[PDB]
């Protein structure tokens, strides 16, 4: 929850939210991947799986 | 700037509007441990126990969550240590000058910055002693924590140990993060980036960024 990992998963969450155009299937999966995640270690995020 | 009257000291809590959905259930579960609690000398004193309740909720979006007072000298406020003298505090005040660059300062206190409301799970402890007052507040830290968390985005509460539970005492899910208290071992508090994952997680929210700079006392 606390650590250097942690927030460099939510600010890259936080990049793929602001753009929300993927062009493949990696990047729509890396997005839904980071949600649960993030969900999951903080209870409840402002952002939901595409 | 409401008041309710209880039967045990401080006998007076005043309140803000943005409070007045808990406070007749607080007036009933104070008045049945008051009692037992005033028998021991407290950190803050029982005049303090109550004084975050005169902060508004609706502007808050973020709550930063100790478990209870300083042993000694707690004034009511969460961290707040009047001439910057508590060790857990002056921590807070490094952590931030590290993360905003400011560097000359002589004081910190987490309820000037906009959009915090800082809180302690327990209102009071015996003095000198940490959460020997548990069993007391137990009910009324649920009901008060509750409604904090219907407003705020984001629940920081700070000691790995103290909060590993916390999930269990609310009731609808908010944003949480469990740091570590600033006395934790080998620095950990000092590696620890929580001041900024909790601005990424308003970022994901659509919520504005606390701007931790504001605590600072020149
Ligand atoms: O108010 C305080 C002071 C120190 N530690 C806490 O958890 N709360």
């Amino acid at each position: 929850m606390t650590s250097s990992a942690d927030l460099t998963n939510l600010k890259e969450l936080l990049s793929l939210y602001k753009s929300l155009r993927f062009s493949d299937s990696a990047a729509i999966e890396k997005y839904n991947s980071l949600v649960e995640w993030g969900t999951s270690t903080y209870w409840k995020i402002g952002v939901q799986k595409v | 700037m409401n008041s309710v009257t209880v039967s045990h000291a401080p006998y007076t809590i005043t309140y803000h509007d943005d409070w007045e959905p808990v406070m007749s259930q607080l007036v009933e579960f104070y008045n049945e441990v008051a009692s037992w609690l005033l028998r021991d000398e407290t950190s803050p004193i029982p005049d303090k126990f109550f004084i975050q309740l005169k902060q508004p909720l609706r502007n808050k979006r973020v709550c930063v969550c100790g478990i209870d007072p300083y042993p000694k000298d707690g004034t009511g406020v969460p961290f707040e240590s009047p001439n910057f003298t508590k060790k857990s505090i002056k921590e807070i005040a490094s952590s931030i000058s590290r993360l905003t660059g400011v560097i000359d300062y002589k004081g910190y206190n987490l309820n000037i910055i906009d959009g915090v409301i800082p809180w302690n799970y327990y209102l009071s402890c015996k003095l000198g002693e940490t959460k020997s007052h548990a069993i007391y507040w137990d009910k009324i830290s649920k009901l008060l924590l509750q409604h904090i968390t219907k407003h705020v985005s984001v629940l920081y509460c700070l000691g790995k140990t103290d909060f590993s539970n916390i999930r269990a005492k609310l009731e609808s899910p908010v944003t949480t993060i469990v740091g570590y208290h600033p006395a934790a071992r080998d620095r950990q508090f000092e590696k620890d980036r929580s001041f900024e994952i909790i601005n990424v997680l308003l970022e994901l929210d659509n919520k504005v960024p606390i701007n931790w700079a504001q605590g600072f006392i020149y």
